[PDB]
RNA sequence: CAUGGAGCCAAUGAACCCGGGAUUUCCGAAUGGGACCUCUCCGUAGUGAUCAUUCAUGAUCGGGAACGCUCCGAAUUGAAACAUCUCAGUAGGAGCGGGAAAAGAAAUCAAUUGAGAUGCCGUAAGUAACGGCGAGUGAAACCGGCACAGUUCAAACCGAA
């Protein structure tokens, strides 16, 4: 088995509540907590999740870390008049997942960039930790980068908030094929949003 | 005295001198078929919706 | 025929230009004062020659790069 | 006193001032915005689907 | 627009139309600070906010008739009442965005053996399926067409090549 290392980050990665991953956990989140909601950090917490995902150690890309609530989407009573089915709001989270909506901040945060993935990094009682991938699209070895050199063309400006990124295509039921993407694919908005 | 900024004082002007009727040529010009505007107005009806 | 055309504005200099541009803003000068009388020009068409041989002018002194 | 022509007569000052963006008297002068064009309050120009009807 | 008086422009080729430039006050994404003041104060002359970077420079901001994508999301009404249902993911809302966008090259659909990305059109069909099995809602595959397109990363091995 010679594997290389970012194999050895995976296995440490597979089961992180009995590996050394716990300790540091233990001891990251504390300093997570204290940080924003978006917070720039050097290198990804997990390297090879974030080289699958298609990080490359060239200037023009950034990765950041997103801090989201959990549970679902909260929701208000509504003040008028309602046919008791659309009257109950507890028990309702919403379509949107939480790694789409860390995508989205990122995105907002960083207007001159673009979100290419993200990946589950930590969680507690009260909150999600995201690494969120972002390019630079005007940067020249982006340009040059005829690996990312796609997201320059028009059509991917604006990834993370039409539902491009591999969470948002997993959100909009296009995971898989054949049966039961019926009303999925092409697009939720092409059924009605009967699918999903 | 209504104390008016500068652009409300020229926003009035230009609201005054909008009030005067067609020039008596324009009438002659045009064989009376240009005989008035929807600019014209009195002070004392319906105010400025100038300031 | 026309007051100055804008060959021989091209044909003029820098500093007979701008004595050109002095002289014809003191006739618009004096012409746009008569009419604050109310009288109307001897010549009406006068002060609209005069002011598109400004802009004329300005646009030549633009394009030589004066200003 | 009453609430028809007797109190009607206090009508001597404003509550929209003439907006900058679309020159038109809906510039609120309490909360600062055009209820127009929503100058003051957004950088795009305020437009629903209500304002027309649905298109079929 | 709109062949009135008096002038002016035009054979140094105007007017007019196409193409390329110049000028383009103040506000407005409005962006040096400020707005009941479309102006005003500082002038040390203006890159406001969020960002990428080699900190040279660069990106986003607003608008566009509808269309496109993502998310949030009623009620009238129908059931001759009405609550599941329907109305309907409609109406409306928030974000993003281009000339198209989304989709897209099987961890697929089949049936005993086959096909070979996606979209859209016809049909399958008011069928399967759902449903106070009430009222109603309701596909896809096969198939016939429009058009045809396949590939790039992570990794193994090499190691700044
Ligand atoms: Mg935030
Ligand atoms: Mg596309
Ligand atoms: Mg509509
Ligand atoms: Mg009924
Ligand atoms: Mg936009
Ligand atoms: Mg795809
Ligand atoms: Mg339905
Ligand atoms: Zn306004």
């Amino acid at each position: 088995m010679v594997k290389s290392f970012y194999g050895y980050v995976r296995d440490a990665w597979k089961n992180p509540d009995e590996t050394y991953v716990n300790e540091l956990r233990w001891e990251r989140l504390q300093v997570w907590r204290k940080q924003g909601s978006v917070t720039r950090i050097e290198r990804p917490t997990r390297i090879d999740r974030a080289r699958s995902l298609g990080y490359k150690a060239k200037q023009g890309i950034v990765v950041v870390r997103v801090n989201v609530r959990r549970g679902g989407l909260g929701h208000v009573r509504p003040n008028r008049g309602r046919r008791t089915q659309k009257m109950g709001k507890n028990k309702v989270s919403g379509g949107m997942s939480i790694q789409r909506i860390a995508e989205v901040r990122a995105d907002r945060r960083y207007p001159n960039l673009e979100v290419l993935n993200s990946y589950w990094v930590g969680e507690d009682g009260k909150h999600k930790w995201f690494e969120v991938i972002l390019v630079d699209p005007h940067h020249p070895v982006i340009k040059s980068d005829k690996n990312l050199n796609w997201v320059c063309d028009p059509s991917s400006r604006g990834r993370a908030t039409r539902g491009k990124t591999s969470a948002g295509r997993k959100g909009r039921g296009m995971a898989t094929r054949g049966k039961g993407t019926e009303k999925t694919r092409p697009s939720i908005r092409a059924y009605k949003s009967r699918g999903k | 005295m209504s104390h008016n900024m500068k652009g409300q004082k020229k926003r009035l002007a230009k609201a005054h001198k909008q009030n005067t009727r067609v020039p008596v040529w324009v009438i002659v010009k045009t064989n009376r078929k240009v005989v008035s505007h929807p600019r014209r107005r009195h002070w004392r009806r319906r105010s400025l919706d100038v300031k | 025929m026309a007051i100055l055309r804008t060959s021989e504005i091209r044909t003029m200099t820098i500093e007979e230009r701008a004595d050109e541009l002095e002289n014809l803003n003191n006739e618009l000068v004096r012409e746009r004062a008569l009419t604050s009388a109310g009288g109307a020009p001897e010549n009406p068409g006068r002060i609209g020659e005069i002011r598109r041989t400004i802009a004329r002018i300005k646009t030549i002194q633009h394009e030589l790069n004066e200003i | 006193m009453s609430k028809g022509t007797s109190s009607m007569g206090k009508r001597q000052k404003r509550t929209h001032a003439k907006c900058r963006r679309c020159g038109s008297v809906s510039f609120n002068v309490h909360t600062k915005q055009c209820t127009s064009c929503g100058f003051g309050k957004t950088s795009r120009m305020r437009t629903y689907k209500w304002q027309a009807k649905c298109k079929y």
